[PDB]
């Protein structure tokens, strides 16, 4: 027996990256998995390097980031790489979740990797939010203020919990130092969950774009998907290069280059672009607590896709009505994103509410209805 | 002397003439309205900022390239 | 359609000079170029990136 | 929001540094430093810039040491532990006009002139905003604007009322290179200088990006050939089915 | 959802003259736009099989049907990876789109649903 | 005019309200107010609106003089506070908190 | 649900003969021009509606919303703004 | 051309040695070539172009 | 982590942070216990031949 199969440790590697049997028809949307792993590795490498130059104390934090930009050799690159890869991480994670929703990767037998994935998504959001605060510019501080005060909505204990998170009476030095420690840690927790959802997936193997079994026709992960993954790695690095080297601040907020000032509140406080859809959902509900619950529910509702999709067919490749509904859902998610960054003014107030209703009604009404109807149309249609 | 001054004047008289006249007419109305008494005790006091912005935005579109070319 | 000894038509894809050394060498030139740029790119990445750990400009002053 | 509340958005001017392959014009940077030094430095600090940063960008080592040595900086106390001053060195940061915020505000009718080290990154528009703002004081405020006392009308500034008065007038600077110091010329130069101050890696960054783009493109092209090559057995696979 | 549910609901529709008059033409167009026939699949090839019930039904297929199903899946997987469509005899014609699996799964499910019912019986 | 004094890192809005401002605040029927309070309950001296200038919704500092009720407008989620610093419109549940402040002299207050 | 090489969990296969040629024997880019033009056009044409419909609808919605918003905060839109608030 | 394959490609040790030596050559020459190209497209703009005045 | 503040931050943990003294002492002492246990573990492995094939 060959070594890679004999030796317990090598065999674990082998089982995941080399002999792993994959469907032979995975399309390029199966490549986001590896890009997300690449983002995770870039973030770890750049993040650990930034940690060697950054000072978490609020009197020095912003200046330490300027010191990285100006004084540390290639500091500019490491900082921009870290900040831009945070954006690319979300593009790829949304792409990956989009792939999973369209192709019914959440259905049995892959509910577990899907459900662990929803947790990974929450951890990514928390990681990225804390990292943003560490710059301690104006958006850093004011973002932390707004977002941590959402916990004030928890009845009875809310206020006490916020002061406990802050380590004080407002966002300040204690908060920044604790966010540093947690921002360092959270990516390791995230990597563990990423690995767990893979281990969970390995029982069923990858889905494929037809939604039929691949047990009939498998391909080794290497060399075929190894070399196919290189294409998107180089495509990603080209996009990375254009941002990092030529437009490093396109995805950022200028206000974060002003030092945090607890007195002056910035003209518009928006979160980073990738949180904007959830921000729009929060604004849609007028109640404080309602808004928080809605915002959280917008993520946790993903957990019910296994239930509300009633289809006898996995994924949308063959379901014209489901494909149209999916298209509208995705465009609505982008509209929510846009409404997250407009001013709270007419007519965007009402529009935001309608988009929020559409977001939830996809899971609760339309997908269950449409999937039931398409079941019937396939049966009657093929009689 | 300042090249901008000449370029701005030329762009106002030429491609941005409609907006020039709008701003002018606005100014006339507002000054006249300020001249009248019990203007200070009015609810809505009209400004000319909007027309000014339309004019400036226009001038800038027709001048930007030309100005930086002569510096 | 029935006989499995009648190999399906591969003529649209087969290279006539498939067994020549020129033929293999070409594909390895592509593989090797890719390895060469990956090596040069990795070296550039590593060198520039690790330099962050050498004395910063404020320390050199 | 009203257009007024947003501020008029500045034109897109063709800066030398716009363009994937374009550096700053260092002659302009040097001129702009002279505008900073003779006009802006009266109210605005540049605290993140050290004398050494000017060297081999705008000035030689000698010129920059001369600028540093003309100033006095806080030394370590003497042997009796009394405070002492020393002449500046290249490692020293360019010193600000005010000792603290309170002194700055008191000198500017309550307004605090921001540090300009990062102002090019800290405003939407960057160079264009700085150029538009410095050159965009109208002779007379649009009829009907009510300025708060100590404010000046400038349409580019959000809200319109800015605490900074017009400061660039033809010939406030005498450039040492013989360039005519017109309001527009000085604004262009100082805007370029401040852009450099905000992103001093700019020139090097874009050069490394060029190298990256070239190599990454080549690797992408080759990776496509290699993928296609390795996958051709799978793509070209043919089947013959005889039901048993 | 269960195949039983789909089949029962479909029978309710096909019974009602009104309903069938409006649903049958829609369902036929749906299936034409679905386009699974363009990869040489039969409708039943698409049904999710990673459930114990469906694994049992597949095991109950006659050998011939089973071998041909495997071929259609392999063939379709190859069309998918090539980004080609079936041509000629590979396209499923409407007359060949037979419900080869539905009877087997209906029997598997019938017993599993009877089992659930009988596990809940109360002696009166 | 409205001042901003830092106290425990939080901003303290001190507004020197005019006679007619006081009047404008005393108008709104208490009935229609998420947090029902009159100015009298808020201030211990009608000429000194002293508030913890942090929005009761999520904790931005409202931009003063702005709004729709021309007191304070939180830019974050668009909640409008009054000349009493009472919530009128937007997500904010409560009126702008009043700290424990005492006039030691008639010309100086402690917080 | 999935096994491993040798016991993958396929139903028994019989009667399919698979043929392929070496990667060194094949032209990797054979018929690339035809594919890049005709095949991509076919695949794009067949999916175009599912992209165009939602994109066009949401872009129209956004366009109407952004234009109304812009107009409400002009002088001309004073009255309509006052009613909307 | 057989000979070229036999010398540089057949043994992987040789092929990796050749790739790394080529990477070394490429790295050094590409650096020099980009430097010159960058100086030509940004002519009279860079410090090295104005340094001579001082 | 800044050298101007590091030592003082450790004093701040000892003096100001609630139970900081315990968390700091726990961390410092457990570093010692970690080595006692690791030497013990390696000692066990050497004495009982845990290093031999197949381990
Ligand atoms: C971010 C980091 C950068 C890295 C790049 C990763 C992106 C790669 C990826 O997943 O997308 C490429 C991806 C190519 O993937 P593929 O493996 O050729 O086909 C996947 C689908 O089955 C392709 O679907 P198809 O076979 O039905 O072909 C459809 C496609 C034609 O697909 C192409 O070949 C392009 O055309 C369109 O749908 C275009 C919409 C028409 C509007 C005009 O392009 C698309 O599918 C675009 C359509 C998405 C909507
Ligand atoms: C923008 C709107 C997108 C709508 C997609 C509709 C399908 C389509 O045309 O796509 C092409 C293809 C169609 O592929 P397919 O697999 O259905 O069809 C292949 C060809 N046939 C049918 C012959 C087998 O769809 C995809 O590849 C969809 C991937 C979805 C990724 C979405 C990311 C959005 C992020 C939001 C997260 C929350
Ligand atoms: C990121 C680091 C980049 C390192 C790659 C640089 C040199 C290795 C290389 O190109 O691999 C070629 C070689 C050879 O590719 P090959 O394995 O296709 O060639 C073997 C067949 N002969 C020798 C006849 C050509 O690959 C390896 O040895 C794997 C190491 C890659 C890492
Ligand atoms: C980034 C840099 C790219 C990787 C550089 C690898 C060198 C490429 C040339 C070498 C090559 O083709 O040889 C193979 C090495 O590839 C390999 O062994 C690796 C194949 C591809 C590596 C990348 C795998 C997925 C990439 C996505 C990242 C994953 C996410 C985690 C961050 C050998 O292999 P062979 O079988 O072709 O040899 C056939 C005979 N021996
Ligand atoms: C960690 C972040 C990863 C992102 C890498 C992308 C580009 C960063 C490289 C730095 C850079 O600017 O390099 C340029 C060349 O780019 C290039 O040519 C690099 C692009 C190549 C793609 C990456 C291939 C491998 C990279 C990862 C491997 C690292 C570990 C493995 C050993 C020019 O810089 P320069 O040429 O002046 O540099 C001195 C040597 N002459
Ligand atoms: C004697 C005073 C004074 C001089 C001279 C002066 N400024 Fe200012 N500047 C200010 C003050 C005060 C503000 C704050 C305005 C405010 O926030 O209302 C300011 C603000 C700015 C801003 C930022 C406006 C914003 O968006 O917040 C820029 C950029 C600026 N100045 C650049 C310059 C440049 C460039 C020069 C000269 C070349 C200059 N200033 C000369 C007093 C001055
Ligand atoms: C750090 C973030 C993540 C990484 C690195 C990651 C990585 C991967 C990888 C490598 C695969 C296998 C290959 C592929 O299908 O692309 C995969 C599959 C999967 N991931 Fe993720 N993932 C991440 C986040 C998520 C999230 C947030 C979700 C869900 C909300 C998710 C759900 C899944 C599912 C369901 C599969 C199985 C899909 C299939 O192959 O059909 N993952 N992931
Ligand atoms: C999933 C992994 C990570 C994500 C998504 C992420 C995200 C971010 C984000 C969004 C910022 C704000 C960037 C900016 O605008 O400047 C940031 C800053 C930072 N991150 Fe991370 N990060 C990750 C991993 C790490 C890790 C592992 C470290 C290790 C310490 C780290 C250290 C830092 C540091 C020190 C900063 C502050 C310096 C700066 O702003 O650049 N990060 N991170
Ligand atoms: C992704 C990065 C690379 C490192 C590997 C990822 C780390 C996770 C590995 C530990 C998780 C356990 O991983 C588990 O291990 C065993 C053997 O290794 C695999 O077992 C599989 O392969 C072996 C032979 O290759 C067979 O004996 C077995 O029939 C088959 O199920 C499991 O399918 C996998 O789920
Ligand atoms: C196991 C790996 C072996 C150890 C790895 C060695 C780590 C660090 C080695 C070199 C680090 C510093 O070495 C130095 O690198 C930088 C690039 O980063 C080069 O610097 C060159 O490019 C940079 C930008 O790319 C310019 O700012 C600089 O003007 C130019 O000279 C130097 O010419 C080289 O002397
Ligand atoms: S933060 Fe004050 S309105 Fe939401």
């Amino acid at each position: 027996m060959a070594l890679r199969k004999k030796n317990s440790l090598l065999n674990m590697a082998n089982s995941y990256v080399l002999d792993s049997p994959q469907p032979s028809n995975l399309n390029y949307f199966w490549n986001f998995g590896s890009l997300l792993a690449l983002c995770l590795v870039i973030q770890l490498a750049t993040g650990i390097t930034l940690a060697m130059h950054y000072t978490s104390h609020a009197s020095l934090a912003f200046d330490s980031v300027e010191h990285i930009m100006r004084d540390v050799n290639f500091g500019w690159f490491i900082r921009y790489a870290h900040a831009n890869t945070a954006s690319f991480f979300f593009i790829c994670i949304y792409a990956h979740m989009g792939r999973n929703i369209y192709y019914g990767s959440y259905k049995t037998p892959r509910v577990l990797p899907w459900s662990i994935g929803v947790i990974i998504f929450l951890l990514l959001i928390i990681t990225a939010f804390m990292g943003y605060v560490l710059v301690f510019g104006q958006m850093s501080l004011w973002g932390a203020t707004v977002i941590c005060n959402l916990v004030s909505a928890i009845p009875w204990l809310g206020e006490d919990i916020v002061h406990f998170l802050w380590g004080g009476f407002s966002v300040g030095n204690p908060t920044l130092q604790r966010f540093f420690a947690l921002h360092y840690l959270m990516p390791f927790v995230l990597a563990v969950f990423a690995l767990l959802h893979l281990i969970a997936l390995h029982t069923a193997g990858s889905s494929n774009p037809l939604g039929i079994t691949s047990n009939v026709d498998k391909l080794s992960m290497h060399p075929y998907y190894s070399f196919k993954d290189l294409i998107t790695v180089f495509a990603f690095l080209l996009m990375f290069t254009l941002f990092v080297f030529f437009s490093p601040d396109k995805l950022g907020h200028p206000d974060n280059y002003i030092p945090a000032n607890p007195m002056v509140t910035p003209a518009s406080i928006v979160p980073e672009w990738y949180l904007l859809p959830f921000y729009a959902i929060l604004r849609a509900i007028p109640d404080k607590l309602g808004g928080v619950i809605a915002m959280v529910a917008a993520i946790l509702i993903l957990l019910i896709l296994p239930i509300v999709d009633r289809s006898i067919i996995r994924g949308n490749a063959f379901k014209p009505i489901s494909k149209l509904l999916f298209g509208f859902f995705i465009c609505n998610f982008l509209l929510l994103g846009v409404l997250g960054q407009v001013h709270i003014e007419p007519p965007f107030i009402v529009l935001g509410q309608i988009c929020t209703i559409f977001y939830f009604s996809y899971f609760l009404i339309l997908l269950p209805m449409v999937s039931t109807i398409e079941n019937i149309f396939f049966y009657i249609g093929s009689l | 002397p300042d090249p901008a001054i000449a370029l701005h004047e030329a762009a106002a008289e030429g491609p941005c003439h409609d907006f020039k006249h709008h701003f002018d007419e606005c100014v006339e109305r507002v000054t006249k309205a300020q001249e009248a008494e019990d203007y200070d005790h009015a609810e809505y006091k009209e400004d000319c900022v909007e027309e000014f912005f339309h004019l400036q935005h226009c001038i800038n579109d027709n001048t930007a390239d030309k100005l930086f070319r002569v510096l | 359609g029935k006989s499995t000894y009648k190999i399906p038509d591969f003529t649209p894809y087969l290279k006539k000079d498939r067994n020549t050394d020129a033929n293999r060498l070409f594909s390895y030139f592509m593989i090797g170029s890719f390895g060469m740029l990956s090596a040069a790119g990795a070296k550039a990445t590593v060198q520039d990136f690790l330099s962050n750990m050498s004395a910063s400009a404020d320390v050199l002053a | 929001m009203t257009a007024a509340e947003h501020g008029l958005h500045p034109a897109e001017y063709p800066w030398p540094q716009n363009g994937m392959l374009s550096t700053f014009d260092h002659a302009s940077l040097r001129r702009g430093y002279q505008v900073y030094k003779e006009v802006c430095a009266a109210c605005h600090s540049l605290d993140r810039i050290a004398w050494r940063n000017l060297v081999g960008v705008t000035h030689t080592t000698d010129e920059a040491k001369a600028f540093a040595e003309e100033l006095e900086y806080d030394d370590e106390p003497d042997d009796e532990g009394n405070p002492r001053k020393r002449p500046g060195k290249l490692a020293d940061y360019i010193p600000g006009p005010y000792p603290n915020e309170q002194a700055a505000r008191a000198a500017n009718q309550g307004a605090l002139p921001p540090d300009l080290s990062l102002i090019a990154k800290a405003r939407h528009g960057g160079a264009d905003y700085i150029f538009a703002l410095l050159t965009g004081y109208p002779d007379e405020p649009p009829a009907g604007v009510v300025l708060a006392p100590g404010m000046n009308y400038n349409p580019y500034f959000p809200g319109g009322g800015i605490g900074m008065a017009r400061t660039l007038f033809d010939g406030v600077v005498e450039y040492e290179d013989g360039t005519p110091a017109t309001t527009s010329q000085m604004a262009k130069d100082v805007a370029a200088f401040l852009t450099w101050a905000a992103e001093p890696e700019h020139d090097e960054r874009k050069k490394l990006g060029l190298k990256a783009i070239i190599v990454i493109s080549a690797m992408l092209g080759l990776s496509v050939y290699i993928k296609k090559f390795k996958w051709s057995p799978i793509k070209n696979r043919k089947f013959i089915y005889n039901p048993p | 959802a269960s195949i039983t549910s789909v089949v029962k609901t479909s029978e309710l529709i096909l019974k009602s003259p009104l309903l069938s008059k409006i649903v049958v033409p829609l369902a036929k167009t749906y299936v034409k736009f679905s386009g699974y026939r363009q990869l040489g699949f039969k409708m039943n090839d698409l049904i999710i099989e990673e459930t114990p019930n469906m694994q049992l039904a597949l095991r109950r297929l006659p050998p011939t049907e089973s071998y041909d199903r495997v071929y259609r899946l392999i063939r379709a997987t190859q069309f998918s990876l090539s980004h080609k469509l079936a041509t000629g005899n590979d396209i499923t014609k409407p007359e060949e789109d037979d419900h080869y699996l539905i009877p087997y799964i209906l029997d598997v499910e019938a017993e599993a649903f009877e089992k659930d019912a009988l596990d809940n019986l109360e002696v009166v | 005019k409205n001042v901003i004094i830092k106290w425990r890192g939080k901003p303290i809005f001190i507004r020197h309200r005019t006679s007619e401002e006081i009047e404008e605040a005393n108008e709104v029927n208490v009935a229609t107010l998420r947090d029902p309070q009159t100015d009298d309950e808020r201030v211990q001296k009608p000429e000194w609106l002293v508030m913890i200038g942090v929005c009761t919704h999520l904790g931005c500092v409202p931009i003063g003089e702005a709004g729709d009720f021309g007191g304070w407008f939180c830019p974050c989620h668009g909640s409008h506070y009054d000349i009493s610093g009472r919530i009128r419109r937007g997500p904010a549940p409560l009126n702008l908190e009043i700290p424990e402040y005492d006039f030691a002299d008639a010309e100086t207050l402690v917080i | 649900y999935m096994g491993w090489w040798g016991h993958m969990g396929s139903p028994p296969q019989k009667g399919i003969a698979g043929y392929t040629i070496s990667p060194f024997a094949a032209r990797p880019f054979a018929g690339v021009v035809h594919a890049a033009i005709f095949n991509t056009f076919r695949r794009t044409k067949n999916q175009a509606l599912f992209v165009i419909l939602p994109v066009s609808f949401f872009y129209y919605v956004w366009t109407q919303a952004s234009e109304k918003n812009e107009w409400l905060y002009t002088k001309a839109g004073r009255h309509e703004l006052a009613k909307a608030l | 051309a057989t000979t070229f394959y036999n010398v540089f490609v057949k043994r992987n040790s040789a092929f990796v040695a050749t790739i790394l030596a080529s990477a070394f050559v490429f790295d050094m020459t590409f650096e020099t070539a980009i430097d010159n190209f960058w100086d030509r497209i940004n002519a009279g703009k860079q410090w090295k172009d104005i340094r001579h005045k001082y």
